[PDB]
């Protein structure tokens, strides 16, 4: 809960401290991902039983298409 | 009994020094391997069944790809264990149905991108 | 995107520093540039020896189209038995070119046991090389065959057709071997005609100097007509695997005559053939030395005779100003029409293709130059 | 103390790791249709790891609903292969 | 000392376990092929440095040698690694003299030794194999 | 903990005994069927091989002169690593290997995953040059056959049910291995020999471009041939599963109550190195008889006709298994 949390700060301020970059960003936004889904299974964990663990197969699935569609993004880019 | 357990809150002592530690490294290369890295210490963190959910498609997969165009593009600049499928496949079909339809735009939308077919 | 297609071992040893430009992808670009690699200088009989180390493979075909090219500048070259010693050999050294050939080809295209089976086979040849020579001579050969030569040629001609087959049922039924070797090679066959291409290398499509008009006693010997059905590297290893059981099926009905016959050449001049009644038969001794000392002088005159042997088309250019040795010699070998043909046949394909091609192609770098 | 130990084969791994240029041109590519293969690696390798969980709990659903999903990605490899192949 | 063996222990393996570079340039090339074919089978074995040639140590000159072919041999015996042992093979690799041909490849690189021939045989080059062996072993004394 | 300490060890040992010894195995196999003859000289018996040919490199040189040279060598360690994990959740009975772990299945694919991760860290080093381009050709064709185990592994699941190893050895007491899938077993092969390095795919990811650590690659690489030979064996082929219907039989005439004469321990893992043993041994004749495949080639076998067919398989298993159940 308090780690996921943290995870998801210094993302946020790492991302609003990018440096141009662009690679970093989406790394950043990968482990925001992983930040939320840590707090979520915490709580999951701590309510019992199958509903929020759920959710984060979900979120896993969603993080993995936009993993894909932005890496293609970038690929069209950079021509 | 056990003090290496109890004080196995260094995975946010872990984790605050490798997030830094992403921003910190100079060329992605370094910056990938410390993701990876991040996410084997939440992996680490799921023993305290997800954690190897994560090192197959986090680091599997999503972490590989993130290798696999950095390289590849130069850019650059400086009963049943926990189960889940009993709600999934029939309490929350609708979404199952609907996972299933974001996976056909996770490969067709590269396929409408970065195609110039005749 | 350029790249140097290894320094040296390309594909067996090569030596080559082909500069293939892969553009995006491996589409080539072909620069060989390479072509890497005193028979003026030395003797007429000097120069016989010396012409044999640029196709080391098929070395004694190598002496025989040289050793013609100077029968024909001499105009006098009537040998019966040391005729026969020429049609057996040639289609002997053929054996193990085309063993190398094929070998050098599966090496690099993953199929290490038929490159082996290869080498195995070619140490009963040896003994072949060794107990008659130790060859291929313009007045006829070194020496005379020994008592054990014709009477264990069985040995060799039963167990060696039945292993032909062995190495062909390994690569002929494939889906991986058959696959790329039909997709690969570009034989557009007037462009491959104007590229200047011989031998196993132009009649895969289905195109011959062996045969029509033949050099010395392949005349009368039966020759079957290679098909080949396309314009690809499949056809052109089936050509040089039909050539294989060809230069067996030869063997078997050129078994005749052999011991006791005609030994080299008939006369004092051109190499002497006494050796036991040469002291008895002193006369010739002053013509004998000369051979070895000055040398004997040949008529002026521009000369050149193609011959058809394992590898392609192997011609000479003996050119005479008068004098014991020829003033300039020239070898058009098939070796060097390779890195002449690499560039738009290879154009149009990959990089690990590029590999292929020079099995089908056939490679050596003495010969080259 | 502890339970099998996978660090004590770690450790002397981490032990044993402590214990001008010629010949060729180079210094100076874009394969096109070939990153997205691994971009196609992405999706399709969450396509058969999520139906890992609905492949644990069988013997108590109704398999119906379960092939659907696989239908909708049956009709994916079928809409990438026969409109743009893997590109030569 | 007494357990001088430890320095011979290395040497015995070194000499068993060798992994010699095919260098093929023309007719010992193939004489080599016979001798890497079903002869030296038993403890050669080693070949492919090419990719390298920081992997292998013996460096074995196998056929002729041009005057063009003088900074690639150089460069190989360079990117080779420190326990470095040279074979020269053929007659052209000895001393065949031309223009267009160096006369000796010991101007090139070093060799420890040397075998005769015009091809060397099967049977020649394996012998030379086992005198560099030899060396190898810390025995090279004058006969 | 004397008793868990002791145990581990001479299970490691035997382990990397066995891949080391396969070098002089695979030599000595294909020597036969090219006629000729593997190792003769080399320690007494010929056997000695390996042990001579790891020694030789660790004398050997530096390779000094980088492009950071702490990456370069980090590859052949997290190679290592993988290997070994893998085999701390290979069981053979009840519970021979500790890693008698509550979701054994997904360690094995949890590691599938990072022998690709480490592949594209080893020819990474010294820039776009040697084929940098080159080295990630093999990786994307190591991520296309990984997506096929990770589809037959599912299938075997979809038979048996539980994420356990020990479990799926089990259920197939009836019929040795998985009988149903006779082509799939030879597909699981097909992409056995494609994943890991041997010639056929060892050829198109290390022979193209002019192409200490060495005793590390090769030794991750052997083990990664037995690794997936042993786990294609408790997937499909039956592990311990010796006689059939004639083992309690023998069992029970000479041995009373049970002592600690354990033979139970000794027959079964006697009976699954055979099946590795067999699959070793098909590894090494396929390195025999079988030319080469073109990148572009590898691509066209898998994504094109080997994905589509394996996803048809797992399309029909649970229709097939929702009639009879
Ligand atoms: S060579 Fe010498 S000896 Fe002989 S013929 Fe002439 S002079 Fe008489
Ligand atoms: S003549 Fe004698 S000296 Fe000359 S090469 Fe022949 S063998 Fe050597
Ligand atoms: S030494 Fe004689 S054998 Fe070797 S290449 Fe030179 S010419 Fe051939």
């Amino acid at each position: 809960m308090f780690i996921g949390t943290i995870i998801l700060v210094l993302s946020f301020l790492g991302f609003v401290f990018n440096r141009r970059n662009i690679i970093l960003a989406f790394i950043c936004l990968e482990t925001m991902l992983l930040g939320i889904n840590l707090i979520l299974l915490r709580n999951s964990v701590l309510f019992d039983d199958i509903s929020g663990s759920l959710f984060a197969i979900v979120i896993i699935i969603l993080a993995g298409v936009e993993s894909a569609i932005g890496l293609s993004l970038l690929v069209s880019y950079y021509r | 009994x056990x003090x290496x357990x109890x004080x196995x809150x260094i995975t946010i002592f872990l984790a605050i020094l490798c997030t830094i530690f992403i921003i910190s490294a100079k060329n992605p290369m370094v910056s990938i391997l410390y993701m990876i890295a991040l996410f084997v210490i939440a992996a680490m963190y799921l023993y305290l069944i997800f954690s190897l959910l994560y090192i197959m498609i986090y680091i599997g997969a999503i972490a590989v790809l993130f290798l696999f165009i950095i390289t590849l593009l130069d850019i650059n600049s400086t009963t049943l264990l926990t189960t889940i499928g009993n709600v999934l496949l029939t309490n929350n079909a609708f979404i199952l149905l609907v996972l299933a339809i974001v996976l056909l735009l996770g490969i067709i939308g590269p396929i409408s991108i970065t195609m110039k077919h005749k | 995107f350029t790249i140097n297609f290894g320094p040296q071992h390309p594909a067996a040893h090569g030596v080559l520093r082909l500069i293939l430009e892969l553009s995006g992808e491996e589409i080539i670009r072909s620069d060989p540039h390479v072509g890497l690699l005193l028979i003026e200088y030395k003797t007429y009989m000097q120069a016989l020896p010396y012409f044999d180390r640029l196709d080391y493979v098929s070395m004694m075909t190598n002496e025989q189209v040289f050793s013609l090219a100077v029968e024909k500048l001499l105009n006098v070259e009537v040998p019966l038995r040391g005729k026969y010693i020429r049609t057996m050999f040639g289609e002997i050294t053929r054996v193990l070119n085309h063993l190398m050939s094929v070998c050098s080809h599966a090496m690099d295209v993953g199929a290490l046991t038929p490159f082996l089976w290869g080498f195995e086979e070619r140490e009963k040849l040896m003994e072949f090389y060794e107990r008659v020579s130790g060859y291929v001579r313009p007045g006829g050969v070194s020496q005379d065959l020994p008592a054990g030569l014709l009477d264990d040629i069985y040995m060799w001609a039963t167990q060696f057709g039945d292993r032909l087959d062995e190495i062909e049922e390994l690569l002929t039924d494939n889906r991986i071997w058959k696959l790329r070797t039909v997709n690969i090679g570009t034989v557009t066959a007037q462009d491959a005609l104007n590229l200047g291409l011989s031998g196993p290398m132009l009649r895969g499509s289905g195109i011959d100097i062996r045969k029509n008009a033949p050099y010395d006693a392949y005349d009368k010997v039966d020759f079957d007509v290679p098909v080949g059905m396309n314009g690809d590297c499949y056809d052109r290893y089936l050509i040089r695997m039909a050539e294989f059981r060809q230069s067996l099926r030869i063997i078997e009905q050129c078994c005749n005559d052999m011991p006791a016959g005609a030994v080299k050449v008939e006369d004092f001049k051109i190499n002497s053939p006494p050796r036991n009644l040469m002291k008895e038969d002193m006369e010739a001794l002053i013509h004998h030395f000369l051979l070895y000392t000055k040398g004997y002088s040949v008529p002026p005159g521009e000369t050149y005779t193609a011959i058809e042997a394992p590898k392609g088309e192997m011609g000479v250019y003996v050119v005479s100003d008068g004098s014991e040795r020829p003033y300039k010699c020239k070898i058009r070998a098939p070796g060097f029409a390779h890195l002449g043909a690499f560039d738009h046949i290879a154009r149009g394909h990959f990089l690990p293709d590029a590999v292929a091609i020079i099995g089908t192609m056939d490679l050596v770098f003495g010969e080259v130059d | 103390m502890n339970t099998f130990i996978i660090f004590i084969i770690l450790i002397p791994i981490v032990g044993f790791a402590l214990l001008f240029e010629c010949g060729l041109t180079s210094f100076n590519a874009f394969n096109a249709a070939f990153i997205l293969v691994a971009i196609l690696f992405l999706p399709f390798d969450l396509e058969i790891s999520t139906l890992l969980p609905y492949v644990m709990s069988i013997y108590l659903v109704s398999n119906y609903g379960f092939t659907i999903v696989l239908l909708f990605l049956l009709i994916l490899i079928i809409g990438f292969v026969y409109e743009i192949n893997t590109n030569a | 000392y007494t357990l001088t063996t430890l320095d011979a222990v290395a040497n015995w393996a070194r000499q068993g376990s060798f992994w010699p570079v095919t260098f093929g340039l023309a007719c010992c090339a193939v004489e080599m092929m016979h001798v890497s074919a079903p002869r030296y089978d038993q403890d050669r074995l080693g070949i492919i440095f090419r990719a390298s040639p920081r992997q292998s140590d013996i460096m074995i000159v196998a056929g002729t040698l041009t005057n063009k072919m003088a900074p690639v041999l150089r460069c190989v015996y360079d990117q080779m690694p420190e326990p470095r042992w040279v074979i020269s093979m053929g007659s052209c690799a000895n001393g065949h003299f031309s223009y267009s041909v160096v006369r000796g490849c010991d101007r090139i690189v070093p060799v420890d030794v040397y075998v005769p021939g015009c091809p060397p045989t099967s049977e020649a080059l394996m012998y030379g194999v086992f005198q560099l062996q030899r060396k190898m072993r810390n025995t090279k004394i004058t006969r | 903990m004397i008793i868990n300490i002791v145990e581990i060890l001479i299970f490691l040992v035997c382990v990397l005994f066995s891949v080391a010894y396969l070098t002089v195995a695979e030599r000595k196999t294909l020597a036969y069927m090219q006629r000729r003859l593997g190792p003769n000289f080399v320690g007494y018996y010929g056997l000695l091989q390996a042990f001579a040919d790891a020694v030789k490199l660790l004398l050997k040189e530096i390779v000094l002169p980088e492009s950071n040279y702490i990456i370069l060598v980090i590859s052949p360690l997290i190679t290592l690593i993988t290997a070994l994990i893998g085999w701390v959740v290979i069981p053979l009975g009840p519970g021979i290997t500790l890693g008698e772990l509550n979701l054994g299945i997904l360690f094995s694919l949890a590691i599938g995953s990072l022998g690709v991760f480490g592949s594209l860290l080893s020819g990474w080093s010294s820039n776009s040059k040697y084929s940098l381009l080159g080295s990630i050709r093999s990786t994307a064709q190591l991520i296309s056959y990984e997506l096929i185990l990770t589809s037959i592994f599912i299938i075997i699941i979809m038979f048996v049910s539980s994420l356990n190893i020990t479990t799926i050895i089990e259920t197939q007491r009836v019929v040795w291995y998985c009988i149903p899938l006779l082509p799939l077993l030879l597909i699981f092969f097909i992409a056995s020999v494609a994943e890991t390095a041997r010639p056929p795919f060892d050829l198109t990811e290390s022979e193209s471009e002019l192409v200490s650590p060495f005793v590390f690659f090769f030794l991750a690489e052997y083990s990664n041939i037995i690794l997936i030979s042993a786990f294609n064996g408790y997937l499909l082929l039956g592990g311990y599963l010796s006689f059939n219907y004639s083992y309690l039989f023998n069992i029970l005439f000479n041995d009373y109550s049970y002592v600690s004469f354990l033979f139970e321990g000794l027959i079964n893992s006697s009976a699954y190195a055979i099946k590795l043993v067999f699959l070793m041994f098909s590894f090494i004749w396929v390195r025999a008889a079988f030319p080469r495949f073109t990148y572009d080639n590898l691509i066209n076998f898998c994504w094109i006709i080997l994905l589509p067919l394996l996803f048809g398989i797992f399309l029909i298993i649970p229709s097939t298994l929702y009639i009879f159940d």
